[PDB]
């Protein structure tokens, strides 16, 4: 998943879109004092997964598209438009981001 | 029981929240969590009568 927020742990507001393989969970944690909870199925599913995350007027719009990739070195030269998946009215800053490994 | 925020370092974006409570730097000397000269708390309580 990806962690969004101004700081790393505390003192501001943070975001958590952590996920695993069996159940595709989009459990949005707004602990930092829970103020927003949401969960639904579709977030995920030699392949290239292209994503767009936006934050405009407190709306978190997430695009997703799966495309098979051949010769995975560098980037492909082609066209594959992304489709809208999940809209979230979280209403926070989203200053920086960190990818969960 | 009602409080409002009057001190900030920037202006709010539309549809967003700010519940952080740290002492505002109104001068040059650091507050370090202690109020005093040029260091004011951002949450002022209402006085409705
Ligand atoms: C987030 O806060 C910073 C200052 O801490 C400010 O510069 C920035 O504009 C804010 N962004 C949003 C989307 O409110």
């Amino acid at each position: 998943g990806w962690i969004f927020g101004t700081t790393l742990d505390s003192k501001t507001q943070s975001l958590l879109i952590v996920n695993n393989a069996t159940n595709v969970v989009i459990k949005v944690c707004e602990f930092q004092n829970c103020t927003f909870e949401y969960v639904s199925q579709p977030f995920l599913m030699k392949n290239l997964r292209e994503f767009v995350f936006k934050n405009i007027d407190g709306y978190f719009k997430i695009y997703s598209k799966h495309t098979p990739i051949n010769l995975e070195r560098d980037l492909p030269q082609g066209f594959s438009a992304l489709e809208p998946l999940v809209d979230l009215p979280i209403g926070i800053n989203i200053t920086r981001f960190q990818t969960l490994l | 029981n009602y409080l409002y925020r009057l001190f900030r370092k920037s202006k709010l974006k539309p549809f967003e929240r700010d519940i952080s409570t740290e002492i505002y730097q109104a001068g040059n000397r650091p507050c370090n969590g202690v109020a005093g000269p040029n260091c004011y708390s951002p949450l002022q309580s209402y006085g409705f009568r």
